[PDB]
RNA sequence: UUGAGCCUUGAUGUGUAGGAUAGGUGGGAGGCUUUGAAGUGUGGACGCCAGUCUGCAUGGAGCCGACCUUGAAAUACCACC
């Protein structure tokens, strides 16, 4: 069984001397499915950037087999805002389109005999060969089939005027149109809804080539992965099994490491007590034991686990009238997202906003924050309400600035409502508890980017929160910390998310989008929402179709 | 000791490099200077490398 | 029926000589058809690669045994020459409105290297169909009689399957062993000429020859 | 008893439009089945749930192409696939 990829002694060093990856020796075999786990900063995206060939700085040797295609989807897929849907899409088939245009230019040869045959007719064969390498002529059908299978927006739509989920779908389609042999995915379900994620995971299970996927979720991982690469601090640990068994193994590993560190502390204290005694005569003391103690005094890497410190500052006191919408309606062109929506938000409530992609979830936040003007108006907030909004996109932070400068603005004392707070203490409240204040925004990882985003955008101190997909790149630990912080909140919050479990653990009012632009509002949590649906239900259970890619 | 060692590799196409240090934490952007290249005997751009 | 007996009759688990296989090929006389052939050859080429895709045309001593109606989309004073040189469908480039509508199929697409202003279907409706050829293939050139002669002689074009397989016709079994050997040798030498810049393994992974209803025997 | 590989024999390929599950070029004409059917009753398997493949039973000669308004054509073989 010839492998597909190999890494031997692969090591990476980041600023100062930090071995994110140390001695990672691995082989990737045909038909494999690997899920890469770890905390927010472990080095998963680093390892995939190495596997994509983008990073060659590493120590060791990492290489794929020759003439195998690696399709790399990062966790920051960039697209051309000028481009429309088709203008961004065809770049994945640009060879065929460019060659076809060249054929159109060449066809004037047989009209005008200028440099007739010995100069370009021979190259016409090379052009027809590059068409033949693909289907080429039946290309519009390929594009239509891909768009149908991935539920892409119509090609006339622009890219800036696109929802985050559909943006990720465009990136997925442009990646998979290349038709590679090894997929590298960096959180491929970042902004996807339930149907999109289910289709993607079925496709991944069907994929013939190798798949290496980074995921902070567990159910999609149980679906797709064949084995897990833990990727702890420094070292990568393979594992055969499911997420819960791997979790058990991980707790056992961390408990053993904690016990060994405690024993090390014990032995070091004992030997220090020995070192701090006198010679007692003209006898040994001994340099061998001194050397043993000096080498025993070493350094161990503590886990940079976020855990429960996510600091949501308390806003101003909130009256009973918080938010009210009456007959809200919004449409774009001919497709309408919200139609005759009315609801009131009692104080203290967490509102789980759910629905498919581009259904209007983010545009609702735009109206509430006042950046968009509804057709049917009647959005209102109580006079005590102070709004703090967290966007679906992090594209507002200066990647040059450091963490502390970007969060705090450079002022040593930070004002949060009534109380002045030390900026360094406030930043450290968001797990940047060391010299992590010095890291650059661009050099931060995706999960650290989300944490810094929350830190910068919760400082306004509003007692109404408008969080749009707040747990995008976060792992389970930061997710739990955020859930606890949201629970210990005096004000009220509206959270848009696609994590059903995270939304269920905190939501008190469900705002769910449906077809034909109806936004059903339900006061209650997800358990009683499901119970209400069961009480007044409809008889069927089959959502998907799982269309195809090939042919 | 946080100033790691870097070499500025000539863009003239020859293998020639000046060598220097750089704070890889506070200055992640790659260095770029117009230095003399004795191989071609012209001031050209040198870009940071490993 | 006759399959359920020729399956027992065949011994296709070996690799046969090109002339030790003609006897087994002629043994299929118990089958009822016109018994044309579908000789197929492999290649050590990657059809995912552009530079390994193989295409062209050949000339063979005998032909396919079926007339291929070739077109000539370069009308004008050369229209009479095209019609009288062997143009089974005389439709000029400016005369493609009515003859093109009337004829919904043909043998060889037009090839007019001195005049090829016609594109066709505006979306590859003819080029994608394969019939629409290009001059580099050997159809469009300054000569007009070349296309007519190729249509009369049944010059066959090579097409590259998804796995690099090339399929071709020789004709019915009424051709003799020597004629078959000559045509297969011509095909093999043409493939030798048209081997791409990459030569991996053997240029003929496997070669087999078969009838339209009978078995397919390797030629080694 | 197994694990892996290889050769064969099968089985399998639901986008939209289309008569209805259409893998790819074929390359050609009609063959298939009557060496007993286009079916009804029955049993398993697949099942993108439409459905086509299947072991049977008396009855055993009619199912598709060809015709085209679909990007493509009709398990109507052996193929190297
Ligand atoms: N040039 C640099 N200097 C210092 N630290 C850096 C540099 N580049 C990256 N880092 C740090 O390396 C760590 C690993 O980041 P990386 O993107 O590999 O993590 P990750 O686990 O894959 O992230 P995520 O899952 O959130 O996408 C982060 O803490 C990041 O701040
Ligand atoms: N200016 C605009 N013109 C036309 N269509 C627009 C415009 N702005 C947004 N849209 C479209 O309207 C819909 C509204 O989506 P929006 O960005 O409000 O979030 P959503 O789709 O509900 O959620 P998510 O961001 O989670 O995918 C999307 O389909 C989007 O592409
Ligand atoms: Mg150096
Ligand atoms: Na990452
Ligand atoms: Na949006």
């Amino acid at each position: 069984a010839q492998f597909v990829y190999t890494m031997h002694r692969v090591g990476k060093v980041v600023p100062p001397k930090r071995h994110i990856l140390k001695n990672i020796s691995l082989s990737f075999f045909p038909g494999a499915k690997i899920g890469v786990l770890g905390l927010n900063g472990a080095g998963k995206s680093t390892l995939l950037r190495i596997m994509a060939g983008i990073d060659k700085d590493i120590e060791g040797e990492a290489r794929p087999q020759p003439d195998i295609k690696i399709g790399y989807l990062p966790q920051e897929p960039q697209l051309n805002p000028e481009h429309t849907v088709r203008e961004s899409i065809e770049e994945a088939v640009s060879e065929v389109v460019n060659a076809l245009k060249r054929l159109d230019e060449v066809y004037a040869l047989y009209a005008d005999p200028d440099a007739d045959f010995d100069k370009l007719a021979a190259e016409q064969g090379r052009l027809e060969e590059i068409i033949q390498a693909h289907d080429g002529h039946n290309l519009n059908v390929q594009l239509e089939r891909a768009a149908d299978a991935l539920r892409l927006p119509d090609w006339d739509a622009k890219i800036a005027n696109l929802s985050g989920g559909e943006r990720r779908r465009v990136a997925l389609c442009r990646l998979l149109l290349e038709k590679p042999d090894m997929l590298l995915l960096d959180q491929p379900t970042n902004h996807l809804d339930a149907e999109s994620v289910a289709w993607l995971e079925r496709f991944l299970h069907d994929f013939e080539g190798t798949v290496v996927a980074i995921t902070h979720d567990r159910y999609f991982l149980d679906n797709v992965a064949g084995w897990i690469l833990e990727l702890d601090r420094g070292e990568g640990i393979p594992w055969e099994g499911n997420y819960s068994s791997w979790l058990e193994q991980k707790d056992q590993r961390l408990a053993q490491e904690a016990s060994q560190e405690a024993a090390r502390r014990k032995s070091i204290e004992k030997e220090l007590e020995w070192v701090r005694q006198g010679t007692k005569g003209r006898q040994s003391k001994g340099k061998a034991r001194l050397a043993r103690f000096e080498e025993l005094n070493s350094t161990e890497y503590q886990k940079r686990n976020e855990t429960n410190e996510l600091f949501i500052p308390p806003g101003p006191r909130l009256g009973d009238k918080v938010l009210e919408v009456s007959n809200l309606r919004k449409s774009y062109g001919d497709r309408l997202l919200i139609d005759s929506l009315s609801f009131s938000i009692p104080k203290g409530a967490i509102v789980g906003i759910i629905g498919p992609n581009g259904a209007g979830k983010s545009t609702l936040f735009r109206m509430i924050s006042g950046q968009e003007q509804p057709d049917s108006g009647t959005i209102t907030l109580g006079e005590t309400v102070k709004l703090a909004s967290v966007d679906q996109f992090r594209d507002s932070m200066d990647n040059s600035k450091t963490v502390w400068e970007e969060v705090s603005g450079g002022l040593d004392i930070m004002k949060i409502g009534n109380t002045e707070m030390p900026s360094r203490a406030y930043v450290g409240r968001f797990n940047f508890k060391g010299v992590d204040q010095g890291k650059r925004v661009g050099e931060l990882s995706g999960g650290e980017r989300g944490r810094l985003h929350l830190a910068k955008l919760l400082q306004v101190g509003g007692n109404m929160l408008l969080l749009d997909q707040p747990t995008n790149d976060l792992d389970i630990e930061t997710l739990r910390a955020l859930e606890n912080a949201l629970l210990e909140f005096p004000g009220c919050a509206m959270v848009i998310s696609h994590d059903r479990w995270f939304l269920d653990r905190i939501a008190t009012h469900i705002l769910d989008y449906q077809d034909e632009g109806k936004v059903e509002f339900f006061e209650g949590n997800f358990t009683e929402y499901e119970e209400y649906k069961k009480r007044t239900l409809g008889a069927d259970a089959l959502e998907p179709k799982r269309i195809k890619y090939k042919r | 000791g946080i100033r790691e060692k870097i070499k500025l590799v000539s863009s003239a196409g020859t293998g020639h490099f000046y060598t220097t240090t750089k704070n890889k934490r506070t200055k992640p952007e790659k260095l770029e200077l117009k230095k003399f290249d004795p191989v071609v005997r012209q001031h050209v751009i040198y870009k940071e490398a490993k | 029926k006759r399959m359920r007996v020729i399956r027992e009759k065949v011994d296709a688990t070996k690799q046969y000589d090109i002339n030790e296989a003609i006897a087994l090929l002629k043994e299929l006389a118990t089958a009822k058809f016109v018994e044309s052939v579908d000789v197929a050859v492999n290649l050590g080429i990657d059809a995912r690669k552009s530079d390994q895709n193989v295409r062209g045309a050949t000339v063979l001593p005998h032909g396919t045994g079926r007339s291929v109606r070739v077109a000539v989309f370069t009308q004008g004073a050369n229209a009479e020459a095209a019609k009288a040189a062997g143009a089974e469908l005389v439709g000029m480039e400016d005369l493609a409105d009515q003859i093109k509508k009337g004829e919904m199929n043909f043998d060889v697409v037009i090839a007019s290297p001195d005049a090829m202003r016609v594109v066709g279907q505006l979306g590859q409706v003819l080029g994608p169909r394969g019939l629409m050829p290009n001059p580099k293939v050997g159809t469009v050139t300054p000569n007009v009689a070349e296309a007519v002669k190729n249509a009369k002689a049944g010059q066959v074009r090579y097409r590259n399957d998804k796995n690099g397989i090339i399929h071709t016709t020789i004709g019915k079994v009424d051709f003799d062993a020597d004629k078959l050997k000559e045509n297969l040798e011509a095909l093999l030498v043409a493939l030798k000429k048209a081997k791409p810049t990459q030569a991996k393994g053997v240029y003929i992974k496997k070669v087999s020859i078969s009838t339209t209803m009978g078995a397919g025997v390797a030629v080694d």
